[PDB]
């Protein structure tokens, strides 16, 4: 529990 | 309204006074978000993501309009790229994901 | 059909002739998978998270089966604590958010 970017 | 996923589903929020935008996050369980202060009491706690893990404040409780939609939850504030409303607010706005 | 929120939006993948569980996360820009594994070259790239930044494989036009519908996209391979779609998938599906 939380998951995103580049 | 329904929210398209060609860009980020971000959303502006009321909570304790202040405005803030925040990612409308399915794949969160929990609300965290970055630079708030909240009144009262916390517990600290660690939430974990992709890249590890992060210390945070848990409060419960904290009212918070969700594009005019109001709700009472518990938001988490500590150490984050972006401010997330998880699984937690969406279920009480009535959020669904549809395909 | 129409997922709500109570639970993770954890859906069944078929992605290299292998299945694969996965959670839809509008919080997420990009797909990324652990222990799948996937043919031809890749360019290494780093993602972002809370808590932390990982090392992946890029794999470009993977086509992959999410829920029975095949769709074809960019699947990042790398250390995630669980398989995540992220929307350059989900808008392929047509998946959208509704409150």
């Amino acid at each position: 529990r939380v998951x995103e970017a580049l | 309204p329904q929210i398209t996923l060609w860009k980020r589903p971000i959303v502006t929020i009321k909570i304790g006074g202040q405005l803030k935008e925040a990612l409308l996050n399915t794949g969160a369980d929990d609300t965290v978000l970055e630079e708030v202060n909240l009144p009262g009491r916390w517990k600290p706690k660690l939430i974990g993501g992709i890249g590890g893990f992060v210390k945070v404040r848990q409060y419960d409780q904290v009212p918070i309009e969700i594009c005019g939609h109001k709700v009472i939850g518990t938001v988490l504030v500590g150490p984050t790229p972006t401010n997330v409303i998880g699984r937690n607010l969406m279920t009480q706005i009535g959020c669904t994901l549809n395909f």
